[PDB]
């Protein structure tokens, strides 16, 4: 079910509890499309 | 079963969720979804289960085992759930509901309470997570675009054109642009955050793509960030390029005879890891698989007995 | 079957001949109708003609319901000839009323040359001064495929039916559904939209000077609008280097303009 | 009228009064069943449609006192219809009988002794 | 003339402020002194004074000296201008009533009021009889005494115009209202005693035929069960079903009531005994048996309601069929400029219409030999239909005083509405009309077409239709309207026409009577316009609207299925009005009606303000207390000023009408309407 009144007072804790700001995978690489070519 | 690098499934009005594989177009497992229609479904990033959202409930179906029933079901909202999605690591699920709310859920059976609610005075039509899993874009039935960052508790509001309801929005995985479409075909493209440092979330409208005389139902980028596919109510799906935003390729299911009278819309689309073969879900009681270059269809799956309004296509990271 | 000598005689010439043909037709139609009521009323209809006129549709349908294919086809050819042969009001009104009574039944309208002759019946009712029937048939013709001629005839018919709003709606439909500027200035003239007709004639003449009836329409718009100055100025510079079949039509406008300006020397 | 002088005088008086607009004219200023029947708006089948229109056509003649010369043939035709129909000739009574009695009342001469007789046949 | 023009122009240039009010006032006073026999000048002066009072009241609500200074000459000028018209002074009368009710208790306004009441004639009050009686129980001495004197004078001069609402207000539950009505009635029996007694008898007698005893008990139990089992409010169900026991212990007076007392009388006594035992010593064990008995009686009553299809007067009300003559006038038909029609007889048999409320079909017989057919309505409050009929009459007189609207014969068709109580009334019966649903139904049952073909196509393309999103429902609706040629109304209206001239005239009347009613219903806020609330006149083609229960956009802001359309304009109504579309007679008639309504926004605004501000009628609009009604009238003030779609601009008549057209004929709005509204027809 659904219940309200969750994490409504901790600001500094919510600043890093779930907002990890995960930013990676900047370098893109090429491929050969294994599954696509296997299906075809 | 889902023990395969690539999987794909469709859902519609025939009260079934069809799974198959692009080998011969034959169905593997047909999951029973009843008493409601499926608005949208999404696979979990760990590739263990699927989640289909429709009319006040989100039902999860195991992919590893052979189970036709909704092992995990979520309740509590009062209207439809337009779109769902999970964190890149499977930590929190963001659900935009029809009534007024875009909320988050906690996927752990513990008192974690990382769930929040974003409330607007208009019915939500689409939610889109940021590629950095920090921001989240909301598009409602009033042409307003609410870029809401999970870091803070304030959200900016942007209206390209009022009195017209936007239908979808998406951000390329490389975070190069941010596109959205409304109920008249217009496709505005604002430049997304360029300040990766402290999430400035600056927006400047680059261009507008005038197409899709009829309603535009969904627009999606490509994992390679070199293509952008948008589907319209005129039985067309147009794929555009990211260099000059011109018409790269156009596909259509029109038979060319006045005797059908719009026999089916193109509801959803998705790309592949190679950005070469796309899958489209039409309302012709079947789904199609096309190539972004040769134009003609490559495959067709016709196991459904009603319309098809949503589909999921996941493949390996290699591509 | 015994009426083909009354239908297909092919000898009617004058209006009285058509009247007597209609009388003999109704009489021989009421005499043998396979219905005791009409057959009994025939004896009185022989002495009173308006009664034979009032009982025409019932006798016609009762006799038509029993005819064969070739007999009714000859009947249709004869009634088509009777429609397109004369110009008087009595028999035309009778045939139009018969066609309406037949199209109000369950078996459908009696087949004319092509698609129940909505093009023939419409043009035959327009000259009979029965404009409601003409409008109904023009709407039936419009329901199949709309063309600019149908829209212009709808305007012309709704004008003489004292319905300017319907004509304005026809113009709006022609404007928001065609999109090539095919609306001729005469359409604006009929709607008494004199400014629009004037600017349309200006846009049609400024590209190239054309034959007559393109300056006479502009003169008509200038006259009905109330501008005597420009009217007389445009008439004076073209009164000399013009032919005879145009001065006869522009002379009254020239006289009205000279009267409005007070130039009695040119008005005379 | 056909005399041109009188027509000229009429249009002169018309112009002297002067161009009254049509609305002021229209301000200064049952019978529906016969139109329903002459066109068969009730969609009566052709079997039982001829009697009703024959009755209304005969009543159109039998109603006025000016055309009182063919009344004998009118009542003969009405009696023939009532006799040929059978038991279904009752629906025509409310429109036929009042005019019949009124004609019997207002007419005169050796036709009255006839009408009564025919009236008996109706009964 | 120049002074009036100068004042109006300064008003239009600089609005209403604290510096322009005295200048416009001196201009209008100069005009009045210059003419002294001009209705326009006095009317403008009085309206400026009233607007000054309104502005100075609204300013100090976000002294009682300036307000008086501006409201005394307001009343003076209004009473002066009432006597100048003598043919149409409804707005002035409503304004003097507003000032009377708001500041009539002040010792200075009361002098001008009592002067004006005797100054003007007595007929100018016959149009404001309802708005007066709605304030008869006022808690102030001066205004109350003046209202009582005015009502006594009206009853002395015109007794027939005031007897029905007086006997309606006499049989009320409020102490002050009913005792004041009884006082005025007993003061009325001095000069006319037989009329008052006959009216009391008739009113109390056909209010018993409207809702019989078993229907009363069915409704009461159906309400009390819901109350008790949904809100746990015993003190609510008690006051709901105590009046029933009270009216049941005074003895049955007819044969129907005696039969009901023989059949269900025993259980309803033991149930009351158990309820009393519970209310003495609180214990649900005593209420359970009472509810057992109540539910048994309810289940036995509910099975015999579908069988009720006719009523005899010897069985239901033996006093109505023994009149054979009366002094009362036939309800709904009384004008002081015509000979009155008296009630001679009443037919001894009524036919009950099979519906959810079962309205009877009463038919009186007047003194002139003509039958007056009515509709005796129960379980319904007919006090809103009366106000909307007054508004429609005002709009008819407005459209008649216009040159372009008079030559086109634009008018709204009204019917009589005579309320008898708070939950009963008598509606006039319009002949030759037939329901729009009861026309398509016949045309489809004759052409062998199934009735719900569109709904069946929708449920076949998608089984859970009413649960889809907006775009999916839009697609289903479009597929259902594209795969079906909807032209049943046009062919149905042509098939029933004798010739082409009659058909053309009927179509013209139908179009130009649909357009005016669309615009008027948009200005008013009419909702729930399903095919069962629209009737066609089979002889003239005009359109008749009924069921004026959902006004002021109540249906737009409700919770379940809120409608997003100003008026009803569907594909069946559009394919039967012309061959080109709704750009001909429809759009031009809409422009005409809208510009006429905008030129005379003051009269309709005064009528609607007198309607909404009524404290005993504004309970349906609130489903502080005076804060909602405000935000209603403001809304209307936008509809009549072109500021309803956006407040940063002011739209003219063409733009507003085209926006309304695009809103009413939009697939995204029609796809959301309830399936019973028939958005595909
Ligand atoms: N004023 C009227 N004049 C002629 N017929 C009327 C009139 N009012 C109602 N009717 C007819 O009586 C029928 C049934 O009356 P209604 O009171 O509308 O029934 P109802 O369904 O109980 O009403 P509601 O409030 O819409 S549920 C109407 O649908 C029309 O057929």
């Amino acid at each position: 079910q659904w219940k309200e009144r969750n994490s409504k007072q901790s600001a500094q804790e919510l600043k890093s509890l779930f907002e990890k700001k995960s930013l990676k995978e900047k370098p893109p690489i090429s491929g050969k499309q294994s599954i696509l070519s296997v299906r075809l | 079963v889902g023990s395969d690098p690539v999987i794909l499934a469709t859902a519609g009005y025939d009260h079934t969720v069809r799974f198959w594989q692009a080998h011969s177009g034959i169905c593997t497992r047909t999951v029973q979804h009843q008493d409601s229609q499926v608005n949208a479904l999404e696979v979990t990033p760990d590739r263990s289960m699927i989640a289909a959202a429709g009319y006040q409930h989100i039902r999860m179906y195991d992919l590893n085992s052979n189970n036709p029933n909704p092992i995990i079901s979520y309740d509590g909202v009062n209207k439809n759930i337009a779109s769902v999605g999970f964190h890149e690591d499977g930590r929190w699920m963001y659900t935009g509901g029809e009534d007024c709310t875009a909320r988050i859920w906690d996927l752990r059976s513990r008192n974690l309470q990382c769930q929040r609610i974003f409330q607007v005075n208009a019915p939500i039509n689409c939610v889109c997570l940021h590629p950095n899993q920090a921001e989240l874009i909301v598009g409602d039935q009033s042409g307003a675009i609410h870029i809401w960052d999970l870091k803070t508790d304030h959200n900016e509001q942007l209206i390209p054109e009022p009195e017209v309801s936007i239908t979808s929005a998406h951000i390329d995985p490389d975070a190069s642009y941010m596109a959205a479409v409304n109920s008249t075909g217009n496709c505005y493209v604002w430049n997304l955050t360029g300040g990766i440092g402290d999430e400035v979330t600056q927006l400047i409208p680059k261009t507008k793509i005038p197409a899709h005389t009829r309603y535009a139902l969904q627009c999606r980028f490509s994992p390679d960030s070199t293509l952008l596919a948008t589907c319209s109510a005129d039985q067309t799906c147009k794929i555009w390029r990211t260099s000059n935003f011109s018409l790269m390729t156009e596909l259509s299911i029109k038979s060319g005879n006045p005797g059908e009278s719009s026999r089916g819309w193109m509801w959803g689309c998705a790309f592949s890891g190679d950005s070469q073969y796309i899958v489209t879900a039409s309302s012709d009681n079947l789904a199609r698989l096309w190539c972004v270059e040769t134009g003609e269809i490559k495959r067709e799956y016709g196991g459904h007995q009603k319309a098809v309004v949503c589909l999921a296509f996941n493949d390996s990271v290699l591509g | 079957i015994n009426l083909q000598k009354a239908w297909g005689a092919a000898r009617r010439v004058s209006k009285d001949d058509w009247l007597e043909w209609l009388r003999r037709l109704s009489l021989e139609l009421l005499k043998d109708s396979s219905s005791p009521s009409l057959r009994s009323c025939w004896a009185l209809a022989q002495a009173y003609n308006p009664m034979a006129r009032d009982l025409f549709n019932a006798a016609f349908v009762s006799c038509w319901s029993e005819l064969n294919e070739d007999q009714q086809d000859e009947l249709i050819r004869s009634i088509e000839l009777a429609l397109t042969s004369q110009d008087i009001a009595e028999v035309t009104q009778t045939l139009l009323n018969l066609a309406e009574f037949m199209e109000h039944s369950d078996k459908g309208p009696l087949p004319l040359r092509d698609d129940n002759g909505i093009v023939l019946l419409g043009e035959r009712a327009a000259k009979c001064r029965a404009y409601a029937k003409a409008l109904h048939y023009k709407e039936l013709e419009f329901q199949k495929g709309p063309t600019p001629a149908i829209l212009e005839s709808l305007i012309s018919i709704n004008n003489k039916l004292q319905q300017p709003e319907a004509a304005a709606g026809v113009l709006e439909y022609a404007m928001k559904h065609f999109g090539e500027l095919e609306i001729q200035a005469t359409w604006y003239e009929k709607l008494h939209e004199w400014e629009d007709a004037l600017v349309a004639y200006d846009k049609k003449m400024d590209t190239n000077k054309d034959d007559p009836e393109l300056m006479l329409g502009r003169m008509r718009c200038l006259e009905a609008l109330g501008e005597w100055g420009q009217l007389h100025q445009q008439c004076c510079e073209k009164w000399t280097l013009v032919n005879d079949e145009t001065q006869a039509k522009m002379a009254r406008m020239a006289a009205a303009a000279a009267w409005g300006l007070g130039q009695w020397d040119s008005m005379e | 009228e056909q005399n041109q002088g009188t027509r000229r005088e009429a249009i002169r008086v018309l112009g002297l009064l002067g161009a009254l607009d049509p609305y002021k004219h229209k301000v200064n200023i049952s019978d529906y069943s016969t139109s329903e029947m002459l066109v068969n708006m009730g969609n009566l089948p052709l079997d039982e449609f001829y009697p009703a229109v024959s009755m209304v056509a005969l009543m159109r003649i039998f109603r006025d006192q000016s055309l009182s010369h063919h009344h004998t043939m009118v009542v003969q035709a009405i009696t023939f219809i009532f006799k040929s129909l059978g038991l279904k000739c009752v629906q025509f009574l409310p429109q036929v009988m009042p005019t019949f009695l009124n004609v019997i009342r207002v007419c005169d001469g050796a036709i009255r002794e006839f009408l009564f007789q025919q009236l008996g046949m109706l009964v | 003339r120049c002074f009036l023009k100068l004042g109006e122009w300064q008003l239009n240039l600089q609005g209403i402020n604290e510096s322009t009010i005295p200048k416009v006032l001196q201009y209008y006073s100069a005009a009045t002194e210059h003419d002294r026999s001009w209705y326009k000048a006095w009317h403008a002066w009085a309206v400026m004074n009233f607007e000054a009072v309104l502005h100075y009241k609204h300013q100090n609500q976000a002294l009682s000296k300036t307000l008086l200074m501006y409201t005394v000459p307001a009343v003076q000028g209004f009473f002066r201008s009432i006597s100048l018209s003598r043919g149409n002074n409804l707005q002035d009368t409503l304004r003097v009533l507003t000032l009377w009710f708001d500041y009539g208790h002040w010792p200075d306004v009361n002098e001008a009021l009592v002067e004006g009441v005797k100054a003007i004639q007595i007929d100018t009050w016959l149009q404001v009889i309802p708005q007066l009686i709605a304030r008869i129980d006022t808690p102030r001495p001066l205004v109350g005494r003046l209202i009582h004197q005015l009502l006594t004078d009206i009853g002395r001069y015109h007794p027939q115009a005031l007897i029905y609402p007086l006997t309606v207000a006499s049989k009320s539950t409020t102490t002050a209202r009913h005792n004041a009505a009884n006082k005025i009635l007993k003061n009325m029996c001095e000069h006319s005693n037989t009329l008052v007694q006959q009216a009391m008898m008739v009113s109390e007698e056909l209010i018993r035929v409207a809702i019989l005893w078993h229907e009363m008990w069915h409704e009461g139990l159906e309400e009390a069960s819901r109350l008790y089992f949904g809100e746990r409010n015993v003190k609510g169900m008690f006051e709901v079903l105590e009046p029933l026991h009270a009216m049941m212990e005074r003895g049955p007076q007819t044969l129907k009531e005696t039969s009901f007392n023989q059949a269900y009388g025993r259980d309803l006594m033991e149930a009351q005994e158990w309820c009393r035992k519970y209310m003495k010593s609180g214990n649900v064990k005593d209420l359970t048996q009472a509810w057992d008995l109540y539910y048994h009686v309810f289940r036995r009553i509910s099975k015999q309601l579908p069988q009720l299809t006719s009523l005899e007067l010897q069985y239901v009300s033996p006093k109505l069929l023994m009149c054979r003559d009366l002094e009362l006038a036939v309800p709904g038909t009384y004008d002081p400029n015509q000979p009155i029609i008296r009630i001679q007889s009443i037919a001894p048999s009524l036919q009950v219409i099979t519906s959810k409320q079962r309205p009877r079909k009463l038919t009186l017989m007047g003194s002139n030999g003509h039958e007056f057919v009515f509709l005796l309505k129960g379980h319904e409050d007919l006090r809103q239909d009366e106000r909307v009929m007054q508004l429609f009459g005002l709009v008819n007189t407005l459209l008649a005083n216009d040159p372009t609207s008079l030559r086109k014969n634009l008018s709204i068709q009204r019917y009589a509405v005579i309320p008898l109580s708070t939950n009963s009334g008598l509606i006039g019966w319009v002949p030759h009309c037939d329901t729009l649903h009861a026309l398509i139904r016949d045309y489809r049952e004759k052409k062998k077409i199934l009735l719900n073909i569109e709904h069946r196509i929708m449920l076949r393309m998608a089984p859970d239709y009413d649960h889809l999103t907006l775009m999916q429902k839009v697609e289903v609706f479009e597929h259902a309207v594209n795969n079906t040629a909807g032209d049943d109304l046009a062919k149905l209206l042509w098939l029933k026409s004798p010739s082409s001239e009659v058909w053309f005239d009927r179509r013209t009347n139908y179009t130009r009577s649909l357009a005016v009613m669309s615009m008027v219903g948009y200005i008013l806020g009419l909702g729930d316009r399903h095919p069962s609330n629209l009737m066609l006149d089979r002889l003239s083609g005009k359109i008749l609207h009924i069921d004026f229960g959902d006004c002021f956009e109540v249906a737009m802001t409700r919770e379940k299925f809120p409608e997003k359309i100003p008026f009803r304009l569907t594909r069946m109504l559009t394919n039967a009005m012309e061959v080109t579309g709704l750009d001909g007679n429809y759009r031009i008639t809409c422009h005409t009606v809208m510009e006429v309504l905008r030129e005379h926004k003051d009269s309709v605004m005064a009528v609607l303000e007198a309607f909404v501000y009524d404290p005993l009628l504004n309970w349906r609009l609130m489903d502080a207390l005076n804060k909602k009604a405000i935000q209603i009238i403001n809304r209307v003030r936008d509809k009549l000023t072109g500021r309803d779609f956006s407040h940063d601009d002011t739209l003219d008549v063409p733009t507003q009408v085209e926006l309304l057209i695009k809103q009413a004929t939009s697939h995204e709005n029609l796809c959301q309407c309830y399936i019973g509204w028939c958005p595909f027809w």
